């Protein structure tokens, strides 16, 4: 045998002793998955809600500013549903984590308004397309608008990315938890405190309190180093929630005033032309909520023994290896580590 | 709907006269698939005009040799019913190596008596370096004194 | 010179070598340099000291 | 047999025919070297003689700049001497065709210069001397000087480096010429027409003029098609050599100006400082007799047949399978013509 202590004889052969590993290790698993449960589901729920909820606003608003082209700015449509629905696409990708340039989706957002307002407002009667998207710029016919919007947009659409990938990220991190595979010397252990007792012919004999706690603190000297990541992840978490529905929301009135301001100075621009050519309660419970398991990764091993079959009074209890009257007495969490390093320091900075 | 971004533009590589070099274009998001078709110096290229150049299904230009298919800016290009998109072109440049000679023969010693010379040449030819190739490394004339 | 450690002729010789001598060097091997001692028995070479510009 | 025709019977096996084929081998290579000797030596005797030239160019010019600021300039030396040497070590390490950047060439001389001027002409009297490097390039102290010298020896650098580069490619051409492995079907054709006569029984008989010629332009289809490009090179070696003596020379005139113009503002320059911190004939007479070997790869099954043993009566003569009365009647090719197509292009776009 390689894990059941042979003091005298035994019931149970090799083969029983490795079917006992495993029954260790799902236990072992059963009891993590039961502890990361709670957190799991509360961290999914959140997850799924603001990534419904964003798209939620993102097409409100992408109808919003249809519905505003339609009514004021007829003969803009139908070349207005276009570049308004390129450039929500485009938000909603640079939500959902895609390489997105927001100054580039303003500017050809604009690049694509001008030359129809051009053709259709001011000068009404394909090829002079592209004089007039450079006239665009070279001529700064929006005025400051193009950066008021530029700014306006990137702040938020950052900040709500890195808040989705961080609940992402958690999401990650709790499904490791509970598949943290462990060391072998562990599993020996755990098999010996919870099964090699049946070895010895003993039918209800628990493991002792103080052999449970040796056990748990030596096979989670690992995951107990998470608790620090784990504690400064919730903490930046609620610096960040401390936004985005207002300004895509605003977006439409803010691109009626710069058209105003464009057909303002159509005087000189046509013949020039013409020569040259419910949110923030749901972040509030959510980081109040999440508050309450910041002792998640402290609190497991207790967890673990206090939910185990134990002999808490250290009495007439399993030791590993015989029955007493008293008791004598990293890759994977690498990995945990470094992603929480990495999403703490990129939530600070948004701070 | 066909976006702008390129999901993989064709990287620049330096590839000697013999080597062979494939070049990666993954053409951007879009219904249909986009149409790859490759542009060197802004100019399309025929698979089936030359035996060392073809198109892959899976959007790849592989060049066996470097003699048949010379330097350039290659530029990766998706063509669908929507619109067009050009990625970044890649600059592929051919570099030869300097390759030094085969030594010649002593010369004479100058002198009829006393300290004569004689020299042999080692030039760089074997190949000459082409299109910025590094140049041979070390000496190229061997001189030594001689007795007659 | 004389040494302590024994009463015998000591001699030591510098000499100095320029960058000119060394850039203007055209020969088959690296600028080297060797020294001979001379005594009443015979001679004695010493270690070929190729001085380069870096 | 596999290559003599048996049409009576013969004097000769299959392993003398495999040494009629390599003598055959041998005599064509043979053939070939004699044909390109005196091309191929006149390219290389121009070649070195050319090298030589520029670096005695490249040695006088450091030297009159080393002498005119002894003279000139005391208190810049010695250090004149080192970013002199350097400057002119790297100019003749650019002409042999080694990565050297011209305007980091000047850009560090210029560097080195100015924390000597400063230290020993403006302000007389080791850690401060990268502050007055860096000051030198952002007070722009030297004016256009440096863009001057940049272009004025950049501009005669390339030229001579890629002369240089054409001609040690055309010693390569023409050194792959008598290298050139042909066909098998050439291999016995040529043994045919050279030995198979002797396997008959044949002593003194020679090959037909017009047999040669048939078999000449049957493996010399690939090597004729290479006279173009070779035309087009030496017409675009003609074109080049109608330049950086002058250049290297004047060097010192346009150093010492320079020198001059940095200390006309020396009384702001140093408070602000303070508070801050036969050339010609030999590529002529080369031109004129390289002309004369342009019809080099059009000759050449012309030079082989009338330098090979051959009856140019075309009577009594051997037509590779018998006596007759009268007669009846590339991987490496491609990267010459590619090597030919390149430099070809690049001395075109020089001149
Ligand atoms: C926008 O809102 C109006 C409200 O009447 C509705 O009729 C229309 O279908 C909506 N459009 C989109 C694209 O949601
Ligand atoms: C964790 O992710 C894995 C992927 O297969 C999945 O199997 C598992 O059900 C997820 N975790 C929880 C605890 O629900
Ligand atoms: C290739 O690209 C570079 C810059 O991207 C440019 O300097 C060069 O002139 C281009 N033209 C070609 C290869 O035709
Ligand atoms: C000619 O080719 C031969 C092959 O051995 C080579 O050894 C010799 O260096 C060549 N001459 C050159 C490179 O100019
Ligand atoms: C030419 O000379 C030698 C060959 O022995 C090598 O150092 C190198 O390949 C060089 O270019």
């Amino acid at each position: 045998l390689q894990v059941c202590l042979p003091k005298g004889p035994t019931c149970c052969s090799r083969k029983m002793e490795e079917k006992y590993q495993l029954t260790a290790r799902l236990n072992m698993e059963q009891l993590l998955q039961s502890a990361s449960m709670e957190l799991k589901f509360l961290i999914i729920q959140n997850a799924a809600v603001f990534q419904e909820a964003f798209e939620i606003v993102v097409r409100h608003a992408k109808n919003y500013t249809n519905a505003m082209f339609k009514n004021n700015y007829p003969s803009l449509t139908p070349q207005a549903f276009e570049f308004v629905g390129e450039f929500f696409t485009d938000v909603s990708l640079y939500i959902l984590g895609s390489d997105i340039n927001v100054d580039d989706m303003v500017n050809e957002l604009f690049d694509s308004l001008f030359p129809v307002i051009y053709t259709q407002m001011m000068n009404p009667g394909l090829d002079i397309n592209e004089c007039l998207r450079g006239a665009r710029r070279d001529l700064k016919v929006f005025g400051s608008f193009p950066k008021l919007i530029m700014t306006q947009v990137s702040k938020s659409l950052q900040v709500t990315r890195i808040f989705l990938q961080a609940l992402n990220l958690g999401i990650e991190v709790i499904n490791t938890t509970d598949h943290l595979k462990f060391s072998k010397d562990c599993g020996r252990m755990l098999t010996r405190m919870w099964y090699c007792s049946y070895c010895q012919g003993l039918m209800m004999v628990k493991p002792c309190g103080g052999y449970c706690n040796v056990v748990m603190q030596g096979c989670m000297a690992g995951v107990v180093e998470i608790d620090k990541y784990w504690r400064e992840y919730i903490l930046s978490l609620e610096e960040l929630v401390n936004d985005m529905e207002n300004v895509l929301l605003g977006l439409f009135s803010t691109i009626h005033d710069s058209i105003q301001y464009v057909q303002k100075n159509g005087g000189k621009l046509t013949t020039t032309i013409g020569k040259l050519c419910t949110l923030s309660s749901r972040r509030r419970e959510l980081i109040q909520k999440l508050k309450s398991f910041i002792n998640f990764y402290s609190a497991l091993p207790g967890y673990i023994c206090s939910h185990s079959p134990v002999a808490e009074n250290d009495t007439l209890c399993w030791n590993g290896q015989e029955l007493v009257e008293r008791y004598s007495q990293e890759p994977v969490v690498s990995q945990i580590i470094d992603k929480l390093k990495h999403i703490n320091q990129l939530l600070r900075t948004m701070s | 709907y066909l976006r702008k971004n390129f999901e993989q533009d064709p990287q620049g590589r330096e590839v000697p006269i013999e080597g062979m070099i494939v070049l990666h274009c993954r053409p951007p998001e879009g219904v249909p698939a986009a149409e790859v078709e490759w542009l060197k110096n802004e100019e399309p290229i025929d698979s089936e005009q030359d035996e060392n150049i073809d198109t892959r299904a899976d959007h790849n230009l592989i060049i066996r040799q470097a003699r048949l298919s010379d330097s350039g800016n290659y530029t990766c290009m998706a063509a669908n019913i929507v619109a067009k998109r050009r990625s970044l072109s890649a600059t592929v440049v051919v570099y030869v190596n300097g390759g030094w000679s085969s030594w010649t023969e002593w010369s004479a010693c100058n002198v009829r008596c006393g300290r004569g010379w004689q020299k042999r040449s080692r030039t760089c030819t074997n190949p000459a370096p082409l299109n910025g190739g590094a140049f041979c490394e070390g000496m190229s004339v061997q001189k030594i004194t001689c007795t007659a | 010179s004389l040494d302590e450690s024994s009463g015998l002729k000591v001699r030591e010789v510098f000499i100095n070598v320029t960058r000119q001598q060394v850039e203007d060097f055209h020969g088959p091997e690296d600028y080297w340099c060797q020294c001979v001692a001379w005594s009443h028995l015979g001679t004695s070479k010493s270690r070929k000291a190729s001085v380069r510009i870096a």
